């Protein structure tokens, strides 16, 4: 449908050629079949799908605009829904659906957040455990070096900093547009490569024409051939080009798959003392969020404050 | 595992196959006429006359250059993937093999203690030796205790307690201390920490001091 | 128009298969065999719709995978996304593991592909 429009006379010069369809087609296919994977390794690290208890007593932390609203005909929570909202066939081009639908990814989303919510990084490694909220946050403090008491005796204050952090987050994503502005990239530069590939199509390439059935209609069939064989060539070469970008593309997409993957089992299912690979600063937790075409980790991460200045020694000389 | 399904193994199968038709595609283009005569070299030099003979000779050419140039490109970005899949491998056994890792699910899923490699053909095969918790019970927990009007945390454990004692365990195994001065720390009163219990909590040596 | 595709269990086990239309509203078929179903992904012929979810085998797409069950039929299904698993969350709750496992498990990654060289001429 590309070079011929269903043209006898230049399918039958496509046979000429050598097995071109063949390669195109199944470069695609490969493609296509490692977007599914690249979307079933960054999501679905969890085996079963965990659901969280109502909403209530977990320690005064407010967990209600990364967990799904319940009021919604889609149940995303508030920052996903924002997320959603912000980013934006004649000649044989098919678009084709995903394995897994917004609702799948949105059920994947939710059930990280039940477990990371509910038992910490146990539903990672092993079964789930239930443990207390604020437990679970005196346990990340140990992980930075941070004793127990500083959690609890400040736990109404670390709380609070904690809710006010994720409200400032909606109003980023909502006032910064450039703030997505890596899942809208992906999506323009693919819009472009086939916007490109149906243009470069109305090009004559050297023919008498670029429309086939002009050729078909008016040109005596031996001179037909001649015209016919020229845009042939020249469609060939735009597929041929259009292919080999998506497969470079494809292989950006994958590294980059490849590391949301990682972050996800290294910040959402533990703890990670990898150095601003988390976020910048002392990694507490993440959570994730779904996003058109990509993932969103909202990182959790302890900054000291105010210091002061004292006076220092390696070892104190008693007797 | 390995010996009973047969696609534990696919990915070592599948490069091989993947190398295997880049090359017999390769073989087989050649013999296209890409609108020549005939795809024959051959043919076309015993039989045509040698100024006609130059111009098929010619389509030839240029049906087997594209399809050379196609191999390669394919084989360069090929190559880049086997390159990502050796960088892993290699990271996988400095950080599996020759160490202990803390990565989640980087060396297989649960607790990480140990890996052994092992030789395939073209690649490594890694199984990982991984901890993982077993059947658990329901606890009741609080973050301290609270003996005379001071707050005693854990010092590398959690409090937890069966229908009527309060005892302190090591985070991950059900081993249940009695609490003592030993076990815990003291920081702060009794005010300011929420859900603080109260137990006692044992001094191991006053008893000597008072015998 | 559209792709067309065969839904196969494997030869090493039964010859019946599904077929599925990428793109038509399924109307504007023009093949039998009963069990035609509408899904976002195509027109699928052969293989019988079933409100039991289950793990995803050979998958279709937009939620919806196919198998081999119980005789035996090619069937389309929503895919399950795992066991539902409530977790018994309380601010004075912490389950605790009484006893451990070892488990081993395989990794398996290419690091090399056979080296070649074309002689051009
Ligand atoms: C978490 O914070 C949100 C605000 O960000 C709270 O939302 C309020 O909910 C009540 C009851 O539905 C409404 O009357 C208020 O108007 C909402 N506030 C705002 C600013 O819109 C939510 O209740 C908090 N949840 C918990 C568990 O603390
Ligand atoms: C440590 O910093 C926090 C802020 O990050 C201080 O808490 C604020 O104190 C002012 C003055 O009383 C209140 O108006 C704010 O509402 C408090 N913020 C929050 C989130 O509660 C805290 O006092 C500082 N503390 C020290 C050194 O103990
Ligand atoms: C405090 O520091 C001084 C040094 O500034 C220590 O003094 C020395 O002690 C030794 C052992 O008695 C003597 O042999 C030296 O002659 C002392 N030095 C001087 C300059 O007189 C003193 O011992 C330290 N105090 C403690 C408790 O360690
Ligand atoms: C056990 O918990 C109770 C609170 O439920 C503590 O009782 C308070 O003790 C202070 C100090 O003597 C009194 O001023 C309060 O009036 C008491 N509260 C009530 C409601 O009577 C009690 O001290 C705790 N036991 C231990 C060993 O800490
Ligand atoms: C909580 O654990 C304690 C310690 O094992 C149990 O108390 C002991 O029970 C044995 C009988 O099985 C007695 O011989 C000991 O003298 C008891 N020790 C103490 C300090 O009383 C206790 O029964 C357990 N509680 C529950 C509800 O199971
Ligand atoms: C430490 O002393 C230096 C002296 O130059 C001063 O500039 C700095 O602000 C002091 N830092 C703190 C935390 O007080
Ligand atoms: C903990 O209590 C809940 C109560 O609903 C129960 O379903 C769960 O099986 C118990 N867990 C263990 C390990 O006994
Ligand atoms: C748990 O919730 C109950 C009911 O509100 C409350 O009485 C109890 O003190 C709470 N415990 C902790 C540790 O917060
Ligand atoms: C098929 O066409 C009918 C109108 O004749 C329309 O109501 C229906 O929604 C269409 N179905 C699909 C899958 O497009």
């Amino acid at each position: 449908m590309y070079i011929c429009g269903d043209s006898t006379e230049c399918s039958n010069l496509l046979l000429q050629y050598g097995s071109f369809c063949t390669q195109l087609n199944r470069a695609l296919t490969g493609i296509a079949v490692e977007q599914d994977k690249n979307t079933q390794e960054v999501f679905a690290q969890v085996k079963q799908i965990y659901k969280t208890p109502p909403i209530k007593d977990f320690g005064g932390f407010n967990f209600s605009q990364i967990l799904p609203d319940p009021s919604k005909p889609s149940k995303r929570s508030p920052i996903e829904d924002l997320l959603f909202n912000k980013v934006t066939k004649f000649n044989g081009l098919t678009v084709l659906p995903p394995l897994l639908t917004d609702e799948m990814i949105a059920q994947y989303t939710s059930a990280l957040l039940a477990g990371t919510i509910t038992s910490g990084w146990t539903f990672g490694a092993g079964p789930a455990l239930q443990i207390p909220f604020p437990m679970q946050m005196a346990y990340r403090f140990n992980g930075i070096g941070v004793t127990q008491n500083v959690l609890y005796e400040n736990q109404k204050l670390i709380a609070n900093q904690f809710n006010s952090a994720i409200g400032k987050i909606q109003d980023s994503l909502s006032s910064t547009p450039s703030a997505l502005g890596k899942l809208q990239d992906v999506v323009n530069q693919n819009a472009q490569a086939l916007n490109t590939l149906v243009k470069q199509l109305s090009s004559n390439f050297g023919a008498i024409s670029s429309v086939l059935n002009d050729i078909l209609s008016r040109l005596c069939p031996p001179e037909a051939e001649v015209q016919i064989d020229r845009l042939i060539t020249g469609r060939l070469q735009s597929l041929q080009t259009y292919v080999t970008q998506q497969l470079i593309r494809a292989a950006e997409i994958r590294a980059s798959a490849n590391l949301a993957a990682t972050k996800m089992s290294e910040c959402v299912l533990g703890q990670s003392k990898r150095v601003d690979f988390c976020g910048k600063g002392y990694h507490l937790m993440s959570f994730p969020q779904s996003a058109p075409h990509g993932v969103v980790f909202l990182h959790v991460t302890y900054v000291p404050a105010q210091e002061k200045n004292f006076t220092t020694a390696p070892a104190i000389c008693h007797d | 595992s390995l010996s009973s399904t047969p696609s534990a193994l696919g990915k070592l199968q599948d490069v091989v196959n993947q190398n295997a038709q880049a090359l017999n595609t390769l073989v087989k283009q050649l013999s296209s006429n890409f609108g020549a005569i005939s795809s024959v070299l051959n043919d076309i030099l015993s039989r045509l006359c040698p100024p006609e003979a130059e111009v098929q000779i010619d389509r030839l050419i240029t049906g087997r250059l594209q399809s050379l140039q196609t191999y390669v490109t394919q084989q360069l970005i090929r190559a880049a993937e086997i390159r990502a899949s050796a960088n892993l491998a290699a990271t996988k056994m400095s950080e599996c093999v020759l160490g202990q890792s803390k990565r989640v699910d980087f060396c297989g899923k649960g607790y990480h203690l140990m890996s052994f490699p092992q030789s395939a053909p073209h690649g490594v095969v890694f199984l990982h030796v991984t901890y993982v918790p077993a059947q658990e019970k329901n606890f009741t927990t609080a973050p301290a205790i609270c003996h005379d009007g001071k707050a005693h945390f854990p010092r590398e454990g959690v409090f937890v307690s069966n229908g009527t004692h309060w005892f302190v365990t090591q985070r991950n195994f059900y081993e249940p201390q009695i609490i003592t001065t030993d076990n815990t720390f003291v920081s702060g009163n009794c005010d300011v920490v929420i859900g603080i219990v109260n137990n006692t909590v044992y001094d191991p040596l006053q008893p000597e001091l008072d015998s | 128009f559209g792709g067309v595709s065969v839904i196969t269990p494997g030869t090493n086990t039964s010859n019946q298969v599904a077929v599925l239309y990428q793109d038509v509203n399924c109307w504007r078929v023009y093949s039998t065999g009963s069990n035609v179903f509408q899904t976002r992904a195509g027109c699928l012929i052969g293989a019988e719709h079933v409100n039991n979810s289950y793990e995803c085998d050979i998958p279709i797409g937009a939620g919806i995978c196919a198998s081999y069950q119980t005789s035996q039929s090619i069937i389309a299904y929503t895919m399950s996304l795992g066991a539902e698993n409530s977790v018994a969350y309380s601010n004075n709750s912490i389950a605790i593991p009484t006893n451990f496992t070892i488990s081993v498990t395989t990794e398996i990654l290419p690091v090399s592909m056979t080296k070649t060289s074309v002689d051009c001429t």
